[PDB]
């Protein structure tokens, strides 16, 4: 059958930089490789096709290259926009064989100036008491690079009841915001009396804390 | 989006921008977090059809080639089929790259039914002091099918608006935030269960 | 979805040709060789009705069976050719050499043409190439064809499939001979198919080239008819105008399925036939033996 | 002979493809045009003086 | 370089950026302050070959084939035949115009052998009164092959570098001459003899 053996899974390469992704076709595609460009939550933009074409519109620093079953792409003059997953596809067919398959993909991610996060913590409503179950989200805007997560009740840490979710980066710095939320029932929520949600960014880190009453 | 373990489901291309019958049409399925598969082509003439090795005869390409749609139907889903089921359409009559891909439609196999989401204000609380910078936003939790729209107070102001990706709980269902900012107004849609509440503004 | 439709058309036409193959292929057994037999063995049951020359034929095909193997090896590679003529080299053993039809076309008219004109433009193009290119293979390799196993058909019948030009066939495989010329107007150079596969749409084909051979002690002498007046008329003999003599013997010929030169009759085979001893005495010296015609039209020599 | 091939069909086209594809291009022209020539001018063009 | 009139030499092609046999290849010539002469072509099945109508068997080609080399091989030479040899690729299969020029070969006919060079170093005095411009230099004179080699300090600075042509003596022997500036360092070779001498920095 036909498989794409893409190289690598991520990378990581700073503003300004060249980034190299490699495709590997089991068999010979005779130049019929296509490039696609996917970031998180949108449908994929085609980026060169025919292993060296590029698609309209589409910026001269994106230069693909290749035949038979090596190719590569080589992504230079990096900027933060350029941060997305990578495919490569073979349409091959001659008219007898039949070669069709996608590259298992490339995260590439772009270094950005380093920023510190701002934290910020959020309290629970009247109605979220109620059936037991309290939502606490604690978010961290405008950030890179990544940052550790860790809570704290009354000066316990906690490891179970958190889930976070991190945006892509942003195409204008390269910053990453976070939305950590942690879940107890409402009568241990009721029984401690502050929570603290610390973020941390290497030797740097950010703590936010809040009242029992009000916030 | 909604479908039993062992069930079966048929979509439809959304491309809609040209005639159908005229370009070669791929069926690409992606899962969450997961790279992109080819699933299915299918030749203009219609009886043609390309496969991958694996799907052996799971899937089925068709056209309606009267209201200018193509199908795809699935039988013995499993959990591993749960992905966003892309139509891209392919430059060309024949073999091609995509330059057209439709918008995609979310598809969950589980056992749950849908489930109403649960919409909560959360609001740094009016006790605190109010600085000059302040954030608001909504939250929604407790929701079985993937799929979620948030708008805001209509979509007026949508400069500060920052949507987060959603997140499994143990039990299966989903939750997301949204966050906002202005000087010192919210509105979520669930459409599989038909649920479009907004209140305190 | 031309090439399926092409596809399919083709497999329609070479699924006989393979069929045919297979009925001398599948009933040719190679035995351990040994000193009590030198060769092969046809099942004559299994054949069931069969001329001489079919089973020679069928022998050819045997011994065509290995470099047959041999080639079949880099099945994979000649599906990727993309050229008119390739070469294919693997251990420098039996380089196997690969034409490839309308490959020209695509190559030169059709992909250079490609950003030109639009893509439905292109898709009749291609089309109507492949509907001609099978208009024109169909004679010779139609329900035309009805012995596949036979190495009697020449190279220019067989060169159809790469679109008639045999020269191109002939010089790739690196033939060269004085007589070139004169073999290929005789109908001396011969193909014989020897392969077809029909999931990769490709044949084998065995070129047969010979050698001319003087026959010793023969010549043909050729006579030319001149009008002669008799009774206030004019004749015409009705005579051989071409006898062979071989070791002093007078035959008949036939000179039509010959090639004729200045110097020598070619021919791929012995054409002689036998002659009347009525006329073979009047060539003798009995010229009342030899007929003769009236003479009414106003052109005669 | 071929001179409306060479200035319609390869001249045009020596830009876009390979000069090795133009060349056997050119040489396939050739030998396909000796293939049908080869019929009436080769040896079965017995006697010129006619 | 070195050839007595009447010898024979034999030279190659140092283009070595491509396959010798797939590319039209002649031979350029000139002589010293003279225009470019053409000598010789060779077409890419390697038996025909194009020749000047000047040559008349003089000059012969031919590849090596094997090594990826063309040869030029040359007799009964005379004083005109002392020129720069270009090995000339061009363009193309068939007749063309050249786009990849080889570094050349030089050739020197003569009754005499090779002869070292003799360098000395010239220099203003130490008497003089030392300027901020200060102009140094070496001077190469006494070498029969024409060839040289003039580098300084093996080459790290040459900002300031000026090396003149050369020039015939009457005798036929050679000598040039090389200036620097800088503020208030020299190595010459002639291959042909193998001398790389360098010394009073
Ligand atoms: C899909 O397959 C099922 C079972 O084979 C069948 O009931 C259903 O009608 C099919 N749907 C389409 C659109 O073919
Ligand atoms: C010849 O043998 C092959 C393999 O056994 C078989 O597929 C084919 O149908 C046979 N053909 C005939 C004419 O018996
Ligand atoms: C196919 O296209 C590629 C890229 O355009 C080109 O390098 C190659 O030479 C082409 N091959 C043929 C046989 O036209
Ligand atoms: C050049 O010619 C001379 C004399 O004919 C001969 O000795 C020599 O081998 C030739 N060199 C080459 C490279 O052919």
């Amino acid at each position: 059958t036909g498989v794409m053996t893409q190289t690598p899974a991520s990378v990581e390469a700073a503003v300004g930089g060249t980034v190299t992704i490699k495709c590997q076709a089991s068999q010979n595609i005779i130049s019929s490789l296509a490039w696609y460009q996917q970031k998180p939550g949108q449908r994929p933009k085609l980026l060169i096709y025919y292993a060296s074409t590029l698609a309209s519109g589409v910026p001269s620093r994106f230069k693909g290259s290749g035949s038979g079953t090596q190719f590569t792409l080589t992504i230079s003059d990096l900027e933060c926009a350029d941060a997305a997953t990578y495919y490569c596809q073979s349409y091959y067919y001659s008219g007898i064989t039949y070669g069709n398959a996608f590259g298992g993909g490339t995260e590439v991610v772009v270094k950005g100036d380093p920023v510190a996060p701002t934290v910020l913590i959020f309290p629970p409503a009247a109605d979220q008491v109620a059936t037991g179950t309290v939502t606490i989200v604690c978010v961290a805007n405008k950030y890179f690079p990544d940052v550790t997560v860790t809570w704290e009740v009354d000066g316990t840490t906690q490891t179970t009841g958190i889930e976070n979710s991190k945006t892509p980066q942003n195409s204008a710095d390269c910053t990453y915001n976070l939305s950590s939320t942690l879940t107890l029932t409402s009568t241990q929520y009721n029984s401690h009396k502050e929570y603290t949600c610390k973020v941390t960014q290497g030797t740097t880190s950010v703590v936010q804390s809040f009242s029992r009453k009000n916030c | 989006g909604l479908v039993k373990p062992g069930g079966t489901l048929t979509l439809t291309c959304k491309a809609s921008g040209f005639t159908l019958s005229s370009y070669w049409m791929c069926w690409v399925r992606q899962a969450p977090g997961k790279g992109l598969e080819l699933i299915a082509c299918l030749y203009t003439n219609g009886a043609t059809t390309w496969y991958a090795s694996w799907v052996n005869g799971r899937f089925a390409i068709s056209r309606s080639t009267s209201r200018n749609t193509v199908d795809l139907n699935m039988t013995s889903l499993t959990a591993a089929d749960t992905a966003t089921y892309f139509c891209a359409r392919g430059s060309g009559s024949g073999w091609s790259w995509f330059n057209i891909w439709g918008p995609g439609t979310l598809v969950t196999v589980s056992s749950g039914q849908p489930k109403a989401p649960s919409v909560f204000p959360l609001a740094p609380c009016c006790g605190d002091t109010p600085s000059s910078t302040v954030t608001l936003g909504c939250l929604v939790k407790g929701y079985l099918p993937e799929p979620v729209t948030v708008t805001w107070n209509s979509g007026t102001l949508t400069n500060g608006v920052r949507t987060f990706p959603s997140v499994r709980q143990s039990s299966g269902l989903y939750s997301l935030s949204s966050v906002v900012s202005v000087t010192s107004t919210c509105n979520v849609a669930h459409p599989a269960t038909n649920t479009k509440v907004d209140k305190t503004v | 979805s031309v090439m399926e439709n092409y596809k399919t058309r083709l497999n329609g036409i070479l699924t006989p040709i393979k069929g045919a193959l297979e009925i001398y292929k599948n009933n040719t057994h190679d035995l351990v060789g040994d000193v009590r037999l030198a060769g092969v063995i046809m099942a004559g049951v299994a054949i069931g009705i069969a001329t001489a020359a079919q089973i020679t034929a069928g022998v050819a095909l045997y011994e065509a069976m290995k470099n047959a193997d041999n080639i079949n090896k880099l099945k994979s590679s000649i599906e990727s050719t993309n050229e008119a003529v390739v070469k294919l080299q693997e251990t420098a053993e039996k380089t196997v050499y690969v034409l490839t039809a309308l490959q020209d076309y695509i190559n030169t008219n059709l992909v250079p043409t490609i950003d030109k004109i639009s893509c439905k433009q292109t898709e009749l193009s291609l089309d109507l190439a492949l509907s001609k290119y099978l208009s024109d293979l169909l004679f010779v390799f139609g329900p035309n064809l009805q012995d596949p196993v036979s190495n009697s058909m020449t190279i220019q019948a067989i060169s159809q499939a790469f679109g008639g030009n045999y020269e191109t066939l002939l010089r790739t495989l690196g033939y060269a001979t004085e007589d070139f010329d004169d073999l290929l107007e005789s109908d001396s150079i011969t193909g014989q198919i020897i392969y077809v596969d029909l999931s990769s749409y490709y044949i084998i084909v065995r070129v047969y080239f010979p050698i001319l051979t003087e026959i010793q002690q023969a010549y043909i002498q050729e006579l030319l008819p001149v009008s002669f007046n008799n009774d206030n008329s004019e004749w015409i003999s009705i005579v051989p105008n071409f006898i062979l003599v071989r070791n002093t013997l007078i035959s008949n010929i036939e000179i039509g399925f010959c090639l004729i030169t200045k110097r020598s009759v070619i021919c791929n085979q012995d054409y002689a036939t036998p002659m009347t001893n009525n006329m073979r005495e009047c060539l003798t010296g009995s010229t009342e033996k030899c007929p003769r015609e009236l003479v009414v039209s106003s052109h005669v020599p």
